[PDB]
């Protein structure tokens, strides 16, 4: 009877940090994947199943749209088969991915003068994440041989570091909001 | 991204306030770390996150900066602070590092004491002979050293290597070496080392005759 | 307590391969980001490679495909294999624990020099520079390949005045340096001066007395 | 890193004011922060402490019920509302950021960076912006007498910040009346009185009374 | 409430010498994991505090290699190896183990230096005060060491006793000296009614007590 509400995830006031990505399941709807593709207000739009046209020529069981914000310079890791500090420790899409990655600069909103530290990213983990995992722990990372007894200090590092977005940064280090739609009926096009 | 620190070389007296800067080409927020590398030894992290001092580093070192202009200050230079300092970009994986900046320490002028040394008989048995001139504990680093065999200025055979600054009295040393065969060594009697230097009223010569 | 100690560098013919080790203590190698940094003679610091806790590895373009990095967790060492070496790869190689932006590389190795030459190992010749109130004397270490020569006096029993020049490269292609120490003019006939030269590249150890 | 604090001034005994502290240059959402206050010349007294996403707050028995501490990590700013204010609550209030983010790094524990401080005064009020009279001038000194002002703090500066060397702003004294008055002086080369103009910039803000007065000699 | 007490509450040192402030608690602060939860803060003049030592003996970020704190359980001690002018302030210790944070009463380090005498100066009241009804006469003692000094107000050579009020600053962090002001608050009527208002300043560095004066 009505549009899938992308206006809820893409045009939303605040975006979640990558370590703690937000995910919206979408159902009992169907929307055009060709206002997004023909938007032209997005710097990235790459699909891994089939092309953005036939997609709205098909119906799926359920569609999910995860959303977070990273450095533009790391968007190349939101894809199957990649490795980095974001695809291993914060967010990892499977090598059998079917869906589309979409991303645009957010430097007007997510960056601040004097730095915006609301955006965190995990920087230490003892092994990478399995596909679509979400780790929100904050336990002190022990990087030595001696335990930390719960005190941040040498070799005892609190695991989340903050993107220090400032508006005067370089574009490869400026805020990119990202939305990843994955596909597995209730919605179609 | 590339970082470009300056001034490439710098030199100031003990007790002076010294400042070195790093200019990043794109804008890196507060991701810069400054290290210090004494000659022959590995670097030491002096400061991270632009202004945060690393545990153990003395407090007369401090960083300020954000964006593209970062500054490393040594508020009161001590004699052992001569080294090379390099900024580094945390946050870009191929870690861009700056080119380096050599702080040297200044001092009151010091004349060097010269001494010459003939070749060792143990050596001459092999055909080559190596006369050596030594200048010890002088500052500034600049000095001329001319060899004169018989009384002819030599050119094209000597070679000299200067040491690094001493960590306490900030003074240098230097050795020049003449290299001729045993044949020519024995054609001549007088070998001299004429050393001119700022701390010298007039040049000092130190010679010696074969035998 | 906390100390990275490397080894494995030396002289290696080009096209050749070599593997350095960097055994840590106090820091678990498999649990931090450990990188290899290298410094060419008279030049700046160039990052070579890195290995995250997680297992991922990254390399500079000048080294991709020729060098691989890894770690034996049961020995806590971190190694880096060098393959198909060029003359551009001659450098001191330091391995340190990159702490990202939570601090920088704060722990570094002692460095282990790698020299990629077509030349061969020649040991030094160590003829004496002897005295003529202060007097000075010293040893002269001539014609060796590659660096380094280490010189000490009286096995460490004499370090005051001793100066050891940085070696200079000769037209032959070999090196030469001279170490010199200044002593008082009355020690000659009562003290014994002996300069101990060690050239690990050719496993040559010589000790020489220095008389007037 | 900066913990900047807003709010502060005079409220009637039995009244209610809310201090905000806004931070920047650090994570914040991960660090637990506290509020410490100290009475004029009395030492430091602890007040409250809140954990990293609300959900955990502890206060001094002397303040249970009157003040409530909270914060908005979306706006990177910590607040502390206190009501039923009395004689003993007038003191400078400082927000502090606790050092660790691990556990056993207790939320009311060691404070890592503290705020400049904002002073709160609780009394049947009087809010008069001051009178500023010229202290009339080799080396020699000149100065400003900021007289009869209420509540605290008055801030003096010379030449809009350019002068700070030799400057001595004294601590305010309370006179037979309840109004305050303090005098700020500065020493300068006796010869430069003709070439440079000394201006004291008195800014008693809690009565919006910015007053620059040129100070000139008298013969 | 854990009670903390440090001693001394007044420690007078001389630059280049060591200082040492001790602070002991009611309940032991050993281990919530193997660490002594008791830190040391310093509050300079006109400044908000700053952490020096945390968890007993751990120097804070930035704090000088000259400061260190030791002890365990109930007996702690902060010691400054070589005191510097820039370190004068008040030092409080605090426990960070139990819920009411509690600190010490403070230990005011005073820095000892060579006796210096104050430059005295007196200012006649402004023209604008007199369009008010009151008249205030300041007398300033500047850059003087020790804090022990007393000025007297005498009009027409008559000692004043109930009008003068004084306020002194804290010790400087560069010269380590004090300054002090004393002001006479009179009425236009009573000021106009005299000729030679003056200040008499006694102090340990002034052989002959100095006196400055002006005439209406």
């Amino acid at each position: 009877t009505n549009l899938c509400p992308f206006g809820e995830v893409f045009n939303a006031t605040r975006f979640a940090s990558v370590y703690a990505w937000n995910r919206k399941r979408i159902s009992n709807c169907v929307a055009d994947y060709s206002v997004l593709y023909n938007s032209a207000s997005f710097s990235t739009f790459k699909c891994y199943g089939v092309s953005p046209t036939k997609l709205n020529d098909l119906c799926f069981t359920n569609v999910y749209a995860d959303s977070f914000v990273i450095r533009g310079d790391e968007v190349r890791q939101i894809a199957p088969g990649q490795t980095g500090k974001i695809a291993d420790y914060n967010y990892k899409l499977p090598d059998d991915f079917t869906g589309c990655v979409i991303a645009w600069n957010s430097n007007n909103l997510d960056s601040k003068v004097g730095g915006n530290y609301n955006y965190l990213y995990r920087l230490f983990r003892k092994s990478n994440l399995k596909p679509f995992e979400r780790d929100i722990s904050t336990e002190i990372y022990q990087a030595g041989s001696t335990p930390c007894n719960g005190v941040e200090g040498f070799n005892c590092y609190f695991p989340l570091q903050s993107y220090g977005f400032q508006p005067t940064n370089g574009v490869g280090y400026q805020p990119y909001r990202v939305v990843v739609l994955s596909f597995e009926a209730t919605v179609c096009g | 991204i590339q970082l470009t620190q300056s001034p490439s070389s710098l030199s100031a007296s003990v007790g002076d306030r010294v400042t070195i800067t790093c200019r990043a080409s794109q804008g890196i927020s507060s991701y810069l770390a400054w290290y210090q590398q004494k000659p022959g030894k590995a670097p030491k992290l002096l400061i991270y996150a632009a202004s945060t001092l690393q545990s153990g580093v003395p407090s007369r070192f401090s960083g300020s900066g954000s964006g593209t202009d970062f500054t490393l200050t040594i508020s009161s230079l001590q004699p052992e602070d001569f080294a090379t300092y390099y900024c580094q970009q945390l946050n870009s994986y191929p870690p861009a590092f700056g080119g380096g900046t050599k702080v040297e320490i200044k001092r009151t002028v010091a004349a060097p004491s010269v001494f010459i040394f003939p070749p060792s008989d143990e050596q001459l048995k092999s055909g080559t002979a190596s006369v050596v001139c030594l200048l010890n504990n002088f500052y500034p680093r600049e000095a001329k050293v001319q060899w004169k065999v018989d009384n002819a200025l030599q050119s094209g055979n000597s070679q000299e290597s200067v040491t690094e600054q001493d960590s306490k009295d900030s003074t240098y040393s230097l050795s020049s070496t003449l290299t001729l065969s045993k044949a020519d060594y024995e054609k001549h009697k007088v070998y001299a080392c004429e050393v001119t230097h700022q701390g010298l009223s007039s040049p000092v010569t130190k010679s010696f005759n074969r035998g | 307590e906390v100390q990275l100690v490397e080894s494995g560098g030396g002289l290696i013919q080009p096209g050749g391969s070599l593997r350095l080790s960097c055994a840590a203590s106090g820091i678990t190698v498999s649990s931090n980001y450990m990188s290899w940094v290298r410094q060419a003679p008279g030049k700046g610091l160039e990052w070579v490679s890195v290995i995250y806790s997680g297992g991922s590895t990254d390399y500079a373009d000048s080294v991709k495909g020729r060098f691989t990095i890894s770690r034996d967790k049961s020995k806590n060492t971190l190694y880096l294999q060098m393959n198909s070496l060029r003359a551009e790869d001659t450098a001191v190689y330091y391995c340190a624990r990159d702490l990202g932006e939570a601090g920088g590389m704060d722990v570094w190795g002692q460095g282990t020099t790698v020299t990629v030459s077509s030349a061969s190992t020649k040991g030094p010749s160590v003829f004496p520079l002897a005295p003529s109130g202060t007097a000075a004397l010293g040893c002269l270490v001539k014609d060796y390949f590659p660096e380094p020569v280490t010189v000490s006096w009286n096995s460490g029993a004499l370090t005051s005045g001793v100066h050891t020049f940085p070696a200079v490269l000769q037209s032959s292609g070999l090196y030469s340096l001279s170490s010199v120490v200044t002593v008082p003019s009355s020690s000659l006939g009562t003290q014994t001066y002996i300069c101990n030269v060690n050239h690990k590249p050719s496993n040559t150890k010589v000790d020489k007395k220095v008389e007037p």
